[PDB]
DNA sequence: ATAAGTATTGATATAAGTAATAGATAATG
DNA sequence: CATTATCTACCGACAATATCAATACTTAT
């Protein structure tokens, strides 16, 4: 039943242990049976709500939703049955010679080994469940993307047979699929499912005007144009979408991958870790051979054993669902209409009157464009209103039970949990209903911190901590009213920043308020630290610079400094002047402009944002406030040309090391590596760059950036011929991105390294934790030990200096290189002149640096058919002319790193708030 | 007396942003004989031409010297050619305009707010007589402005709202090729469909003694069309250029469904009627099936269809009654986010 | 002593306001 | 040395196809 509020009740801290211990083993088997038995119970639920439905009677409503999956199922188990009959009577191959030339030449034979280890009924359940669920994704209104579709349910099908080989394995105590056939299995059984399933509708005929019912395929394959270059789609019926927004959603269509009841499995090797039987990889590496091959050999070295506890550390908290804030949620949902978020039920949308034939090209094409926002949105408030039913049905699956997430990282090493639909990692709503298992006495600092994390949710994060318990006091009777009735009330928890967050807040106050001694009080609600432009104090730890930690709240102070507001503010007043000058673009934006909607531009340009991702960024961030043209970016194009204007100026140091960053990694990935290759490709004089930018995180992980320039190509399928990309070809770098995109993923490495540093440490101390990338949460009473680990660590990351260590580790990575050489334009040092002609004698032993480089020589087309030949040919353009020369990669100079002791920041109170 | 400009002038302008023209003076006076233009404009002391993309304008002067038109409205924006215009038809009776006709407002400025250039509206039923354009789109990038003005001529609304008038286009031969494949041959698609549907349009000159692989036999012989070596155009690098005569004709089909049946069916252009039907919506082939009652029809893939197939076909579709949203024929490419 | 598919592959067209936007800018001839 | 075709900060994410011109390849007669 409800355990947290029984396991609450307990007085004594032991007897809550044994109670844990309890729950503990008996959600054990819980957990272990919620694994393999999804499918199997779901489809029994439907199932039987099918047989329920029929006694009652056959009307188009929830449970005739789950009577038509049963339906598609029941219908779809012998074809694919007679599938497989006919897989194994093939099977038994003769001569491939005379074989039906196209069912089976490559259809059945190529697939046929993969039908026969897994049942049908999986299969059938798989590709219906995984077909809902890819519900208007990919850019189709109201259907999915063919490739994505084929290609999910081939691995769920693939993922699910290695789950039975895993319980086969330890009850009896490919390696991985290649893309073809997983692209072949898939289209085949989502093919069979297109031939069986079919829908009941009802349609007007337009010459009578007389109402019509008939059944038609619930599926169907299509194809779609957008921007010349076709798309293949595969579209849903609308009545079954009516019922996809629809409370009972989650029954049909089970969440596998959700939060589990037991501890994760702790992080002993990359190949293991959170999930039980589900493997789940320590690095979401997207299409890389080479990212998996460096975090193997991490591993198998096993240097990154920090990584694990972090991971550890943010895995083994304990959450549970707020139950108060469920029900607020849940009345709202009841109720209707639209709420702060919850767009509210919609039938269909309306267009504008469509303009006569007749009118000027662009009035039809401004028109079109209108529909394509109307429908835009239209699509977008389904999505949130099912979006929100998923995470309540999840919310209301464990209204009781204690929840552990199973983190993981990205390629960075960023902490991602491994449940996406619903995780504290969320929109507002999910961090909403989330709250600490574990409970803790609030105390003399607790209470106040309690208060001040009230005070961050209203928005009211940028004045000091007192001004903020201020605040937090003032509006006492707020708190009160709020508390008691959540709606039909002054609904003042509502206009806060964040909606949800700010109401559970204020029911742990009102508790609060009750009671005559505050500090005796247990509470849950988890205070967030979140951190003022974290990239930026990253930025300047790194560069050493003095004025801009003091900007960033570095150095200790009284007042918190936010560099964002004040860029903002000298925008504001350079807008200001600018609309009496004269201009009318300014003076509708001229107060606009505040901390929010300058953040975001600061953020990426200290990153190296594109002109045109700026403009975008703006226009989103100013478009609520309804100041220009929400859909037009012509209005948003000059405000960012003087954000970059004002901009320019204030940044050198985070400047300075983003433009090293960029010149090193442009210089590393157009050089050539000497060793593995002493053949020329032979495509062309000028061989492939398959080296890619690659650092450790100080924590030792390894980091390879896996920008690469993918090969797709048209495999064929049962429907179409989809375009994919094939995971195990190695192609050369792209070098746009790989220096668009060093700095910022070398910050984000710091940042999440300086996490895992501070999650290690607060595990250590016994604090749970929880950080959503760059704000740590934990309960309100240790907080303060937190605020003190954060800094701790940080010291801890950047007593060293950083830049320096890296650019050390990319000479010794990078040494034995040889960028090509265009035409000359100077000289740096004197070992290039060496670099060609390798004929200095390697006798008595190693260093045949020499030898193997000479080869490489004789693969830049030498003059000659012999040995004194190209070392001749060079000798003129030192001497003058240029060619196209094979110097070695020298990486630049490092800037200078200013002084500046960042051991000062352990004394400053606003560096995390 | 307008002075025509020659291959010395013209080999002067050193940029043309990948437009290619024609300079012999002789191949024109031929084009304009076997257009024979003084049959529909028996009237030329009064007829308004519009000149879009004219370039050098060498076209533009001989048809002055033979027509004298009452205005002639060469609109060219681009810096070098309109200095070139202005350097040698100036005070000409030539209307040189640095307007870009590219863009959709230029014409309502002209036309509507500016009454510069106003020419006569005239009924649907013959080919105007008052209003002739001509126009050298021939770029191989700028080819999809062609299919905007041909799609101009199924909702008469661009420039066709005076009626029927006849345009005069130079164009890629790439672009030639497509728009006048006859049904089946390897180069049909949608955009022969819609000039089929819309238009008669006869080949009057080509760049090219190769080319003529390309076009039906029998339309190549009833066409007759002239030909020239690739060194008579001034940019001698791109593919060779093609004149096409194309003047409105009725129609009376519904031009949303029609384009809708035909873009879908013109995807797969090769598998037969019995399984591309199913790309039109949800059971396309079940309905299509009782409805379609020549089933030797069902056996035409949807290249080898002609235009009134697609016009019954469409028929069809109109009257469904489980029809699909013609609307909704997209991607949200804009903010289908996903966020959960 | 004597040829026709054929799995693989590569080019081209696709829609049509330069994808919902337009200034850099690395990269060939 | 003069001139152009890509994108538009990064991460969780998740992608163009049909057709046919032609190829190397195995069959085999
Ligand atoms: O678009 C973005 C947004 C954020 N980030 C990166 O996510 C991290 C924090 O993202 P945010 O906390 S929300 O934005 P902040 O810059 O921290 O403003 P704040 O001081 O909190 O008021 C931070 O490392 C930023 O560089 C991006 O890289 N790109
Ligand atoms: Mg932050």
């Amino acid at each position: 039943i409800n355990f947290f509020e029984i396991y609450n009740s307990l007085p004594t801290l032991e007897e809550k242990k044994a109670f844990e211990s309890a729950l503990n083993i008996f959600n054990q088997d819980r957990q272990k049976v919620l694994e393999n038995r999804a499918t199997e119970a779901a489809r029994e639920r439907w199932k039987h709500d099918f047989e329920e439905a029929k006694a009652r009677g056959d009307i188009s409503i929830e449970k005739n939703l789950n009577v038509k999956l049963w339906k598609w199922y029941n219908e779809m188990l012998p074809l694919v049955k007679e599938e497989i009959n006919h897989c194994r009577s093939l099977l038994s191959e003769k001569l491939s010679d005379k074989k039906g030339l196209n069912k089976v030449d490559t259809n059945r034979l190529g697939y046929g080994p993969y039908l026969t280890l897994i049942d049908p009924g999986k299969m059938c359940v798989i590709t219906i469940l995984e077909l809902l669920k890819l519900n208007s994704t990919g850019g189709v209104i109201e259907g999915m993307r063919t490739a994505r579709a084929v290609i999910s349910v081939g691995k769920a099908i693939e993922m699910e047979f290695r789950s039975e080989q895993v319980l086969k394995s330890e009850s009896q105590a490919k390696i991985l699929w290649p893309q073809s056939i997983r692209a072949r299995i898939g289209s085949v059984l989502i093919s069979m499912l297109i031939q069986v399933a079919k829908v009941s509708v009802q349609g007007v005929d337009p010459v009578t005007k007389a109402k019509v019912h008939g059944e038609a395929p619930a599926f169907a394959h299509g194809y779609q144009y957008h921007n010349g270059s076709k798309l293949g789609v595969l579209k849903i019926h609308k009545t079954l979408i009516r019922q996809l927004n629809g409370e009972r959603l989650i029954a049909s269509v089970q969440p596998q991958l959700l939060p589990m009841l037991v501890e994760p499995k702790p992080w002993v090797n990359w190949r293991s870790g959170g999930y039980h039987y589900t493997q789940s990889t320590l690095l979401r590496t997207k299409d890389s051979p080479e990212q998996v091959a460096y975090l193997k050999a991490a591993s198998d070295n096993g240097d990154i054993d920090r990584v694990y506890d972090g991971l550890n550390v943010l895995g083994r908290t304990p959450w549970t669902v707020n139950r108060k804030v469920f029900d607020v949620v849940s009345q709202v949902w009841n109720k209707g209409e639209g709420f702060l978020d919850i767009p509210g039920a919609q039938d269909e949308m309306v267009l504008p009157p469509a303009p006569p034939k007749n009118s000027d090209p662009s009035i039809l094409r401004a028109w079109k464009l209108q529909v394509k926002t109307i429908a835009n949105k239209f699509s977008s408030d389904r999505s949130n209103r099912c979006d929100t039913n998923y995470k309540l049905e999840i919310a209301r699956a464990f209204l009781g039970e204690k929840l552990y997430f199973p983190h993981n990282l990205d390629f960075r090493g960023r902490a991602y949990p491994l449940s996406p639909h619903f995780n504290h990692l969320g929109n507002d709503m999910s961090r909403g209903l989330l709250i600490f298992w574990h409970g803790k006495k609030l105390g003399p600092s607790g209470l106040k911190w309690l208060k001040i994390h009230l005070s961050n949710l209203f928005g009211f994060d940028k004045l000091p901590l007192k001004d903020r318990v201020a605040f937090t006091e003032s509006h006492l009777q707020d708190i009160k009213d709020s508390a008691e009735n959540p709606l039909t009330g002054d609904r003042w928890w509502t206009t806060a920043d964040k909606p949800w967050q700010a109401l559970a807040t204020c029911f742990e106050l009102n508790e609060v308020m009750k009671m005559d001694n505050p500090e005796e009080f247990i509470s849950h609600q988890p205070v967030h630290q979140d951190g003022t432009c974290n990239g930026l104090q990253h930025y300047a730890a790194l560069g050493g610079d003095v004025e801009g930690a003091t900007q960033v709240n570095l150095v200790p102070s009284d007042k918190p400094q936010d560099v964002y507001a004040h860029v903002a503010r000298l925008v504001q007043k350079r807008l200001e002047i600018a609309a009496e000058k004269g201009d009318e673009n300014a003076k509708i934006l001229k107060d606009k402009i505040t901390r929010k909607v300058v953040k975001q531009t600061v953020m990426t340009n200290v990153y190296g944002v594109t002109y045109v991702g700026a403009t975008f960024q703006i226009a989103k961030q100013l478009s609520p406030i309804f100041d220009d043209r929400k859909e037009s970016l012509d209005f948003s194009k000059y405000l960012t040309k003087h954000v970059f204007s004002a901009i320019r100026e204030l940044f050198h140091s985070a400047h300075l090391i983003q433009d090293w960053l960029g010149e090193s990694a442009k210089r590393i990935s157009k050089s050539i590596r000497l060793d593995v290759d002493e053949k020329s490709f032979k495509n062309g004089n000028k061989p492939d760059f398959m080296s890619s930018v690659i650092w450790t995180t100080p924590l030792g992980l390894p980091i390879v950036q896996p920008y690469r320039e993918e090969s797709k190509k048209q495999v064929e399928t049962n429907l179409q011929t989809v375009f994919i990309s094939d995971p195990f070809a190695v192609n050369p770098v792209n070098a746009r991105r790989q220096k668009a995109g060093l700095p910022p993923n070398f910050i984000h490495s710091l940042d999440a390294s300086h996490m895992l540093l501070s999650a290690a440490e607060c595990g250590k101390q016994g604090l749970d934790f929880a950080s959503v990338h760059d704000s740590y949460w934990t309960h309100a009473s240790d907080i303060d030990t937190m605020n003190v680990v954060l800094r701790e660590q940080f010291i801890k990351l950047h007593e060293v200096d950083l830049v320096l260590r890296l650019k050390e580790e990319f000479d010794q990575r990078y040494k034995n290189y040889v960028k090509i050489g265009k035409l000359k334009r100077s000289t740096d040092l004197a070992q290039k002149i060496i670099r060609i002609r390798k004929d200095l004698s390697r006798k008595l032993g190693r260093s045949t640096t020499l030898a193997d480089e000479i080869y490489f020589e004789k693969k830049r087309q030498e003059l000659l058919n012999e040995d004194i030949t190209d070392l001749d040919a060079l000798e003129l353009e030192n001497g003058n002319s240029g060619m196209s020369v094979l110097l070695p990669l020298r990486l630049p100079e490092i800037p200078p790193k200013g002084d500046f002791d960042v051991t000062v920041l352990r004394n400053s109170q606003y560096f995390f708030s | 007396s307008v002075p025509i400009p020659g291959i010395k002038d013209i080999s002067k302008l050193k940029f043309f942003y990948g437009f290619k023209y024609l300079w012999n003076p002789t191949v024109y006076n031929k084009i304009f004989d076997k257009l024979d233009l003084t049959k529909t404009y028996k009237h030329p002391e009064e007829l308004k031409v519009l000149d879009l993309y004219p370039g050098v304008g060498i076209q533009s002067a001989i048809f002055y010297n033979k027509y004298c038109p009452r205005q002639y409205s060469l609109l060219e924006k681009r810096s070098s050619l309109y200095k070139f215009l202005n350097a040698k038809f100036e005070g000409s009776p030539l209307q040189i305009l640095k307007r870009d006709p590219y863009d959709w407002s230029t014409y309502s400025n002209l036309i509507d707010e500016e009454r510069i250039f106003v020419p006569e509206v005239q009924s649907s039923d013959h080919i105007n007589d008052k209003f002739l354009t001509v126009a050298n789109v021939t770029g191989e990038g700028s080819e999809g402005l062609i299919m905007q003005w041909l799609s101009c001529i199924g909702n008469k609304n661009w420039l066709y709202r005076f009626g029927k008038v006849k345009m005069l286009l130079w164009m890629p031969s790439t672009t030639a090729r497509k728009l006048l494949a006859r049904p089946g041959m390897h180069s049909r698609s949608k955009c022969s469909v819609v000039r089929e549907a819309f238009t008669d349009t006869k080949l009057i000159a080509i760049s090219d003694a190769n080319e003529l692989k390309g076009f039906d036999s029998q339309c190549i012989e009833e066409w007759d069309p002239i030909l020239f070596s690739a060194a008579e155009i001034w940019p001698t690098k791109g593919k060779p250029i093609a004149l096409v005569e194309m003047d409105p004709i009725d129609f009376d089909f519904d031009v949303d469904n029609w384009d809708y049946v035909t873009r879908h069916l013109m995807i797969l252009k090769r598998t037969p009627l019995n399984t591309v039907m199913d790309s039109l919506g949800h059971g396309g082939q079940q309905y299509f099936n009782s409805r379609i009652t020549d089933k030797d029809l069902l056996k035409k893939c949807p290249i080898d269809l002609t235009n009134d197939e697609f016009i019954y076909l469409t028929k069809l579709f109109m009257e469904w009654p489980f029809k699909p949203d013609i609307l909704m024929d997209f991607v949200d490419m804009y903010q289908t986010e996903h966020s959960g």
